[PDB]
């Protein structure tokens, strides 16, 4: 649960946990306090919403034949005013009121009513047939009135043909009782599916048959459910196990795992038409599209989400419904988008909460959604324009968290009652009980034939042209349906959109949840780069190998260094011990040597991956941020934070070192090196600014300042191009180096940024001694380290011993350095405080 | 620098002019060029009534039925042997009745004889919402279709299969009628039978917009380009009662004929204009110039809403389409050029105009057609795959 | 700017030509018996048109539909004959003084300023001076600024000659003529081919805003206060003039001509 | 749908109520007694346009206005169009249009300074005279 | 658009003329090398952006060098008019006599002051560096 929830008077966890302990202090400002000791916002004390379970929010500031029984906005159908159970704010709807009233009809017999009248506790009331209103012009006559405007007239279409309404269904169903919709009898007996935690069930649309889809004592929580009806496949989601299964309705000893390696899935969509699954991972920020094996793979939307928890389509018209929290605002709103990702828009964004479930009614084009921290089932229509609450308030709907929708009911999963429900989708007072254990239902859905209508797929034919991937898409013209096409990762679109070309270099940049590759233009590519991802996870320090295909990134949630292929095939910890704060990560190529700083320890460290051969090289450092390695110049560059900051050169064994620039530096961060111009460029965070020397520090120039880089953290260079990233615009950003204000943005919304690198094998190029064939490895025994005019020196592990020839290194490297976390003037323990 | 001095094209000389036809074009007249003729097949007037379009052959001076509809059918215009297989198409538009929308319409239309003996299905572009389309053009160099509506009040450009659909001019019009397009120079023209009539040109693409005439304008009705000529522009009033000329530049105005009786479309082919009398249901022919006096061809059922002219060498099929598929979903022609363009509600992607952000639309081919020739017969076999037997003295496939 | 209308000289016609500033109606107005045009002024509240000829070497005023034609000044400025009408580049108009002010860039060269119905020729500037093709005024000051092409300065002194300060003094090379608004001074230069702004009292700010293939002319300001709303003398009756009004020197009264 | 596809407009003489004003068309528009409707523009205009003729009853004449340059009005209190002013029809039946008075040949310029007069009632520019 | 957030005709885009004050609209991002004149227009040989590439056919003769290597001038056209009191540089100018031998550039090429042989400073003159 979000922290500012916690010990906000109001019960947001299953349990009550977030309240139990909490110690309360007042509210206000443009804040209203009412009843059950909750604050609320300003606007909400008059909109004709009931924010306060007590109704008292609405107090002082509807169809036929209904009445707003308190001086205010509840809307009541006739019988309840009288009925005797209080289902206005504090009665005034009953009997009689503790208030001082009581129900009859002395009024009536002044009113001369056109039609029926009724009793009323305050006064009296009067009403007319249906198709007619009641006048507001004398409130005694009767007008004709628009029956069909009446929410919930008819489940799917209704019709003023002649002023009297009538109902219609769809081609799918037959009409009963004159108002109701019921599913044609050629198709199955309608079945309700939901998961109560380790297994999966199976029941009947009137809550007396169960059984369980796949008994198998093997698995994880079964967290999301959606079904393919024509395949007769049911299919769910474990995130205990980061895996997606799939069995067939009949349970007959058939169950398989897709192909599909994602990290921590929690929500699963299906789609019929283009037989596509979409798959929501909330702790990556991140939804992903893939077939029903698993085996292609698309990333969708990753740019502005967070945490997306819910997701519903509808692929008949090329519709995909989430819920999530805005990246750079932190505040839940309900999205629309295209199928394909491509076009987004946000439907609620009001009195929202915890948005957690969403479902779809596919004859009325309307969308439901469920909130667990307002206590409340609400739906609008595809456009957003009409919004209509089903259920409110924690005795009717305390904690909801999934829903499915058929016919008249809407089905969902409460974890305070720890029950599956049935409601009528329009409005329930009081809804029902279907399923009811003492296990916590997480996710439910309903399966028949109608649920998943059929279109004809323009991606069924020759792949819609598309040469890797195809995806369904929204027709913005004519409102049908339509295609858009996707490549693999490793690949990009061409300019005919249709043909996939192999992109060889890419943008390598790393963040809090995700490490990532895109390309260096403006591109509807989501990721080159299979993704790496984590949990929990922060991504800072990220390096480069094109020779061998490899990258090398740090996590510091973890203290764990790991390289990886960018075809995801591998993954592989270099180290997991002693790292304190892994600031940055260089990598030399010539030699396979790898570069770390470290600001708890205050020092640099250098590896050998042939064999896995480690030195610390440089140590009471102050604030060591930032490295990058220059091999065939023989020379490594350090920036150093503590006032004065300063950036030094070393030769790459830390044999000598110099501050080459130590003036007008706040915050010298990430540090890059152009092969081309022999040059070496640094950011600063402080005052955000992009200076460029040799590698003497001798000339010295500044860019003009980026038009929109407030607050920049790391730097790349590639071609004529410079490339910067911004931890508050959470973007990238692309300038030419030159100058400083050719500007573009490459990428926007991306939470956590922290550095950005440029993977091309045509970069890593040059050449030392340590690489020469007739002295391999520079004839060292355990390191090789260039230093200028091709010259190299051999270095040896942590407590080894060199000898006479000055280039080979015996003794022993068995001995680790101590544990010394603590700083000076603190005594270090061995229960490690 | 005469208008009348020629059909199709002058050249000057030191004490005289000479005239000459055009390419496909061949001069018989007692002087050099003062008439041309042309190659092909011999020009058909297609006649669309009320609820069914009606084929004359000005040749054989014969009368053929080419198609029936259940709606008001109210304009015609056709794309020349497209696919290269014999039978052009023709593209038609029906008022919206009641309840039900407009829509526009696609058939084929064979261009050897043929009538009754081939029936012809009709398809349906699928462009919703259409109320009153009293307006519509064919683009052959871009392969696209343009159309006018008078409720909607707007001008609105597709791809002849209906698969992306743009809006080029919503401000400023006052029920659009007929629409008439030149690839050529990349610009289309349209008439306005608003409150205040007009006449206007822009560029096929909307980015510029220019009025030509807008006095001494009843009801502008009906409009056709004269390409062989120049690019010279024609209208018919049916309330003033009057053809009149312009040049697509409206630098030049004139008054070819004169007592229309009220004139409701035209079409102009080989020296001879073409109209309609809105209720005569009568067909007259005169000389683009205004030159001699008017004859009757045709006595027409009253319906006749349009004159249209079919023949090979009416809109030159030899222009060369500029687009090189550069663009990803709609190309529109401008002088001098081309530029991209996303269907209605969509825009290009962020940085690029060249792209747009929209879902891809598959080609939307249009079914088999009966091809039966030589007087043949055309039926359906059990797969409704179209079949052919031919009449004595014909053989082979279809009945070549 | 009461017609919202733009008026230039065209050399290579030798017509003068008047358009509207949305650009939708172009005419010409003197069309013949102009053999040397340099300079151009116009009158907003007389509606008058004022310009130079650098061949018949006089001035000239007629009403804005270039029908009326009047010669308003010939030979001699000084009844000395040192200062004479030898290469008028250069006019600016005052209509609340009655003024007209141009600049001659002859061996003789000077500034001077005749009234605009012919009356109280004078001379204002005639020392340092050597290459004028700038005369311009600035109504917030009743200042008058003129710029150098050979001593490469740009001065401003009172409507009388009689105070003189430079904004740039000496540091321009081939500086042209010159607009004048609020704080701020605008300026073009043949030999960098500029458009440079500059601070209109010491040149403390100087910017480039253009630069061009071509040499830059003219430049001026269009905003309502450059052409300042005042009461036409003429206005009712036309002065009871049967040809021509002209403000008196001195701003007060007209004058009618023939 | 208020268009005649009958000749005899039979179509649309027996439509329902079409709009609970008990008009059978909208607002911008004209009505006719066969339950046809017709642009406003067309009313008194030389043509029945309502076969019926209701669309130009005469008495229905006098309201629409006719500026002189562009349209024309006809001694019967009928407008007609600009061109058919002298098009040799009677587009009005009271065969105004058409009358000598406004068809006449124009009445030439009086010659101005820098031209010449000619016993032809014509006008010379001055450099042209000899 | 331009870097300085002004707005300029796109005909002037690599036309030699710093119209966006910032140079924004004469830089390599727009590649003026590799621009390809029209027939209506002219070219120069020695084309280094930002010296513009095309020049207008009317303009090629015209008096005023439009080429950054005066080529459009360099070509058969004659050298325009001046006065009988004026004289007369390359740049296609005609400057007043007295101006000519002052030390102080008028003409612009400095034509104004090549080849002069200049008096000594009388004794009521001061002498300047
Ligand atoms: C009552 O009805 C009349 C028409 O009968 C209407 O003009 C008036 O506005 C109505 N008043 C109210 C308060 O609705
Ligand atoms: C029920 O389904 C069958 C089979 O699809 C269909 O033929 C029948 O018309 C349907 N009935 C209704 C009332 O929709
Ligand atoms: C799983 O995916 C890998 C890589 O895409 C592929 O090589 C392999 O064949 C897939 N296996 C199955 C069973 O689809
Ligand atoms: C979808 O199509 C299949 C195959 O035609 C048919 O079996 C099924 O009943 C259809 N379902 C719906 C809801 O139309
Ligand atoms: C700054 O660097 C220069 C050059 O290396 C050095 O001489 C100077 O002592 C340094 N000063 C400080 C305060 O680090
Ligand atoms: C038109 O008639 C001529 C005979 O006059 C004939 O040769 C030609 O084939 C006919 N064209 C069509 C399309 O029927
Ligand atoms: C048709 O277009 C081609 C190519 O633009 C041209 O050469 C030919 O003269 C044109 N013919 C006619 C008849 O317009
Ligand atoms: C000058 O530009 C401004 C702003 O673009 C515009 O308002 C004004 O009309 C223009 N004037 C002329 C004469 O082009
Ligand atoms: C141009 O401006 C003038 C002066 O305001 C005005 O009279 C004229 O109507 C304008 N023309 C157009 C086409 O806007
Ligand atoms: C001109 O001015 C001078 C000033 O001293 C005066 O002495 C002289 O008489 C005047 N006349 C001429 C023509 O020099
Ligand atoms: C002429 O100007 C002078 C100043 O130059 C002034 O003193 C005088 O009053 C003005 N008027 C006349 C009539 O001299
Ligand atoms: C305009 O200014 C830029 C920058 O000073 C310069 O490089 C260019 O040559 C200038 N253009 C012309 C035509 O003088
Ligand atoms: C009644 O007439 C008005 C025009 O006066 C029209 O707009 C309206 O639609 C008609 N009645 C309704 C509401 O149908
Ligand atoms: C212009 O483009 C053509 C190809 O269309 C190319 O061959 C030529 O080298 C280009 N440059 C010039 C100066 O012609
Ligand atoms: C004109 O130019 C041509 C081509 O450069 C040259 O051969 C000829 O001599 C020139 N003529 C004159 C008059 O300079
Ligand atoms: C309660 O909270 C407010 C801020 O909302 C202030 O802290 C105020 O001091 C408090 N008021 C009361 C009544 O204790
Ligand atoms: C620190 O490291 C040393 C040497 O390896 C010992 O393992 C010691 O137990 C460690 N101390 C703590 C507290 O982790
Ligand atoms: C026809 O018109 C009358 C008078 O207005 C009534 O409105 C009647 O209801 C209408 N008839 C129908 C069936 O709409
Ligand atoms: C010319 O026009 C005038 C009116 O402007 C008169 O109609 C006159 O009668 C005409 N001249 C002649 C000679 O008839
Ligand atoms: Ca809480
Ligand atoms: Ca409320
Ligand atoms: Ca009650
Ligand atoms: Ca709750
Ligand atoms: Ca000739
Ligand atoms: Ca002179
Ligand atoms: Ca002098
Ligand atoms: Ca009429
Ligand atoms: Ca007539
Ligand atoms: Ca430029
Ligand atoms: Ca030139
Ligand atoms: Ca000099």
């Amino acid at each position: 649960i979000l922290r500012a929830y916690v010990c906000d008077h109001d019960n947001d966890c299953e349990d009550n946990s977030d309240e139990h302990n909490c110690n309360y202090d007042t509210c206000g400002g443009h804040q209203f306090t009412c009843s059950n000791g909750q604050c609320i916002n300003q606007n909400w004390v008059c909109d004709g919403d009931d924010d306060c379970q007590d109704s008292g929010d609405e107090d002082g500031c509807c169809y036929p034949r209904e009445w707003a029984c308190p001086g205010s906005g509840r809307c009541i159908s006739m019988d309840k005013v009288c009925d005797g159970v209080p289902d206005c704010p504090e009665g005034e709807d009953e009997n009689n009121a503790t208030s001082g009233r009581y129900c009859g009809t002395g009024l009536c017999s002044i009113l001369n009513c056109e039609y029926q009248c009724h009793q009323t506790p305050y006064g009296g009331e009067c009403f007319c047939p249906p198709g007619h209103i009641i006048n507001s012009n004398d409130s005694r006559t009767c007008i004709d009135f628009d029956d069909c405007q009446i929410w919930g007239i008819c489940d799917q279409k209704c019709e003023s043909r002649q002023g009297r309404h009538q109902c219609l269904c769809e081609e799918g169903y037959i009409l009963e009782r004159g108002q109701h919709c019921k599913s044609n009898d050629s198709f199955s007996a309608a079945s309700i599916i939901f998961s109560n935690g380790r297994d999966l069930l199976v029941g009947d649309l009137h809550g007396r048959n169960f059984r369980i889809l796949a008994e198998s004592k093997n698995r994880g929580i079964v967290m999301g459910v959606d079904f393919h009806y024509q395949k007769h496949r049911v299919f769910w989601t474990d995130p205990m196990q980061a895996k997606v299964f799939s069995t067939d309705i009949n349970g007959l000893n058939t169950q398989e795992i897709l192909n599909v390696s994602i990290d921590a899935p929690e929500n699963l969509a299906v789609d019929w038409i283009n037989n596509k699954l979409y798959l929501v991972e909330t702790r990556v920020n991140r939804i992903d599209v893939v077939n029903l094996e698993g085996n292609q793979r698309v990333t969708l939307i990753t740019e502005n989400l967070g945490h997306p928890r819910g997701i519903a389509l509808d692929p008949t018209v090329g519709y995909l419904f989430f819920s999530d929290w805005g990246s750079l605002s932190g505040q839940p709103k309900v999205e629309r988008a295209f199928m394909d990702g491509s076009n987004r828009k946000d439907l609620v964004t009001t009195k929202l909460g915890w948005p957690a479930g969403i479902t779809l009614d596919l004859v009325s084009k309307r969308v439901y959604w469920v909130d667990s921290r307002y206590d409340y089932i609400e739906t609008v229509t595809y456009d957003g324009i009409q919004r209509k609450t089903v259920a409110r308030g924690g005795s009717l709907v305390p904690h909801p968290f999934g829903i499915s929708l058929f016919e008249e009911h809407v089905f969902f999963t409460d974890w305070t009652k720890m029950a599956v429900m049935k409601a009528n989708k329009f409005t329930d007072t009081n809804p029902q009980v279907y399923h009811q254990s003492s296990l916590t239902p997480f996710g439910v859905t309903v399966y028949h034939a109608l649920r998943q209508p059929n279109a004809t797929n323009p991606c069924g034919n020759n792949n819609g042209g598309c040469a890797q991937i195809c995806v369904l898409s929204h027709r913005t013209d004519n409102g049908g349906l339509g295609y858009r096409c996707k490549c693999e990762f490793g690949f990009e679109l061409d300019a005919d959109e249709h043909h996939c070309v192999a992109v060889k270099n890419f943008l390598l940049f790393s963040s809090q949840t995700a490490v990532r590759g895109i390309p260096f233009t403006l591109s509807t590519q989501e990721d080159v780069m299979v993704p790496v991802t984590g949990s929990p996870s922060f991504f800072v320090g990220i390096d480069f190998d094109a020779q061998h295909s490899t990258i090398f990134y740090s996590d510091l949630s973890k203290n764990i260094i790991y390289q990886q292929k960018i075809d995801g095939t591998g993954k592989e910890v270099i180290t997991a011990n002693r790292l304190q704060n892994v600031e940055c990560l260089s990598f030399d190529w010539i030699s396979r040597n790898l570069y770390w700083t470290d600001g708890g320890s205050k020092s640099v460290t250098v590896m050998k991956l042939a064999d896995k051969s480690r030195r610390q090289i440089i140590s009471n450092l102050n604030n060591p941020r930032s490295i990058v390695v220059h091999p065939a110049a023989g020379y490594m560059f350090l920036s150093d934070w503590f006032r004065p900051a300063k950036i030094m050169r070393a030769w790459s064994d830390g044999s000598h070192l110099m501050p080459i620039v130590n003036t007008s530096l706040g915050w010298p961060n990430g540090l890059a090196i152009d092969w081309s111009t022999s040059r070496l460029y640094w950011v600063d965070a402080f005052f955000d600014k992009i200076e460029h020397s040799n590698l003497d520090g001798l000339d010295r120039k500044r860019l003009g300042h980026v038009d929109q880089m407030t607050h920049p953290f790391g730097l790349t260079v590639f071609k004529d191009n410079v490339f910067l990233t911004d931890w508050r615009l959470g973007a990238i950003i692309r300038v030419r180096k030159s100058d400083g204000g050719d500007m573009t943005v490459v990428r926007r919304g991306i939470s956590s940024i922290m550095h950005v690198k440029a993977y091309d094998a045509d970069l890593q190029t040059g050449t030392n001694y340590c690489s020469q064939t007739t002295h391999p490895n520079g004839d060292c025994s355990h390191f090789c380290f260039p230093v200028p005019n091709f010259q190299r020196v051999c270095g040896c592990p942590y407590g080894m011993k060199l000898q006479r020839d000055q280039m080979t290194c015996e003794g022993d490297p068995a001995r680790e350095p101590p544990t010394q976390q603590c700083g000076s003037s603190s005594f270090p323990c061995n229960n490690g405080k | 620098e005469e208008f009348g001095i020629c059909p199709q094209s002058c050249r000057n000389s030191k004490g005289s002019y000479e005239c000459f036809c055009v390419d496909g074009f061949k001069s018989m007249s007692t002087h050099y060029g003062e008439r041309c003729a042309a190659d092909g097949s011999p020009p058909l007037l297609l006649l669309p009534e009320n609820v069914r379009i009606r084929k004359y052959n000005i040749s054989s001076e014969k009368f053929s039925e080419y198609l029936e509809e259940e709606e008001h059918i109210q304009a015609i215009d056709y794309d020349w042997d497209p696919e290269g297989i014999g039978l052009s198409v023709v593209y038609y538009t029906v008022l919206s009745q009641g309840s039900q929308f407009g829509a526009i319409k696609r058939a084929y239309l064979p261009d050897f004889e043929s009538g009754s003996n081939n029936p012809v299905r009709e398809v349906d572009l699928g462009l919703k919402y259409l109320m009153q389309p009293d307006g519509l053009a064919v683009d052959w160099v871009g392969r696209h279709i343009y159309w006018s509506d008078a409720k909607s009040q707007r001008i609105e450009v597709a791809t002849l299969d209906g698969r992306y659909r743009k809006w080029l001019i919503t401000t400023q019009l006052d029920q659009p009628a007929a629409i008439a397009v030149n690839p050529k120079l990349g610009l289309m023209f349209w008439t306005d039978q608003g409150k205040q009539p007009k006449i206007e040109s822009a560029w096929m693409n909307g980015e510029h917009r220019s009025v030509l005439a807008s006095a001494n304008l009843g009801w502008p009705n009906g409009l056709s380009i004269d390409y062989l000529n120049g690019d010279r522009i024609y209208w018919s009033d049916s309330k003033e009662d009057v053809i009149e000329s312009i040049k697509y530049d409206g630098t030049d105005r004139r008054l070819i004929i004169n007592d229309a009786m009220k004139p409701f479309s035209l079409d102009i082919f080989e020296d001879q204009l073409y109209w309609v009398a809105k209720e005569k249901g009568e067909v007259w022919r005169q000389n683009k110039f205004g030159k001699g006096n008017k004859e009757k061809l045709l006595v027409v059922n009253p319906w006749l809403t349009q004159v249209r002219i079919f023949h090979q060498l009416r809109y030159n099929q030899s222009v060369s389409n500029p687009c090189k598929q550069v663009c990803s979903h709609l190309c529109l022609l401008r002088p001098g050029g081309y530029s991209c363009a996303c269907p209605q509600g969509s825009d290009f992607v962020t940085g690029s105009t060249v792209e747009c952000d929209a879902a891809s639309e598959l080609p939307i081919t249009m079914p088999s057609p009966c091809r039966c020739m030589h007087g043949g017969s055309c039926y359906f076999d059990e797969n409704d795959l179209p079949k052919c037997k031919c009449s004595s003295g014909y053989s082979g496939e279809y009945c070549e | 700017r009461v017609e919202e209308r733009l008026y230039w000289i065209d050399a290579e016609k030798q017509i003068i030509e008047r358009m509207f500033l949305n650009k939708t109606n172009q005419e010409t107005i003197i069309s013949h018996r102009l053999r040397r045009a340099e300079s151009l002024a116009v009158d907003w509240v007389s509606r008058k048109l004022y310009w130079l000829d650098a061949i018949l070497d006089c001035l000239f005023v007629s009403d804005l539909e270039g029908r009326q034609r009047k010669m308003l000044a010939q030979h001699c400025v000084d009844a000395n004959n040192t200062f004479c009408f030898e290469n008028p580049r250069g006019i600016v108009l005052h209509p609340q003084r009655g003024y007209v002010y141009w600049a001659d860039w002859g061996d003789h060269a000077y500034i001077a300023r005749i009234g605009m119905d012919g009356t109280n020729k004078t001379v204002i500037i005639s020392t340092k001076i050597e290459w004028p093709n700038a005369i311009t005024i600035d109504y917030t000051n009743d200042l008058l600024y003129w710029a150098d092409a050979h001593l490469g300065y740009i001065e401003f002194s009172d409507l009388e000659g009689h105070h003189r300060h430079t904004v740039y003094d000496g540091t321009l090379p081939h500086p042209f003529a010159l607009t004048i608004f609020e704080d701020t001074v605008f300026w073009t230069d043949w030999n960098t081919r500029t458009v440079e702004k500059g601070n209109k009292y010491d040149g403390s700010g100087r910017v480039v805003l253009v630069n061009t293939t071509h040499k830059p002319f003219d430049i001026h300001v269009l905003h309502p206060y450059r052409q300042p709303i005042m009461s036409n003398p003429c206005a009712t009756n036309n002065g009871g003039c049967s040809h021509l009004c002209l403000i008196k020197a001195g701003g007060r009264g007209f004058t009618c001509e023939c | 749908d208020g268009r005649a596809d009958c000749l005899d407009a039979s179509d649309e003489s027996a439509c329902p109520t079409r709009f609970p004003n008990g008009t059978y068309c909208p607002a911008a528009m004209f009505e006719c007694k066969n339950h046809v409707c017709i642009q406003s523009f067309w009313i008194c205009d030389g043509e029945n346009d309502c076969v019926d003729g209701s669309d130009e009853e005469i008495h229905l004449c006098f309201n629409v206005p006719c500026e002189s340059p562009q349209r024309f009005r006809c001694d019967n209190s009928r407008c007609i169009y600009g061109h058919q002013l002298c098009n040799g029809v009677d587009d009005c039946g009271d065969g105004s249009d058409e009358k000598e008075e406004h068809c006449r040949k124009p009445t030439h310029k009086p010659c101005t300074d820098t031209e010449y007069k000619c016993s032809n009632g014509n006008c010379v520019s001055q450099h042209y005279v000899c | 658009h331009c870097d300085n957030g002004r707005c300029i005709s796109s005909s002037w885009v690599c036309d030699g003329d710093n119209d966006c004050g910032d140079m924004s609209d004469e830089d390599q991002r727009h590649h003026c090398e590799l621009q390809n004149c029209s027939s209506t227009e002219f070219t120069c040989i020695n084309s280094r952006p930002p010296n513009r590439r095309c020049i207008p056919q009317h303009w090629v003769c015209d008096g005023d060098a439009d080429c950054a290597d005066a080529l459009d001038e360099l070509q058969n056209c004659t050298m325009r008019a001046c006065s009988t009191g004026e004289f007369s540089c390359a740049n296609g100018r005609c400057i007043r006599q007295s101006f000519r031998c002052d030390r102080r550039n008028d003409c612009g090429d400095y034509s104004d002051e090549r080849g002069c042989s200049y008096p000594p400073c009388r004794d009521d003159q001061f002498t300047c560096q």
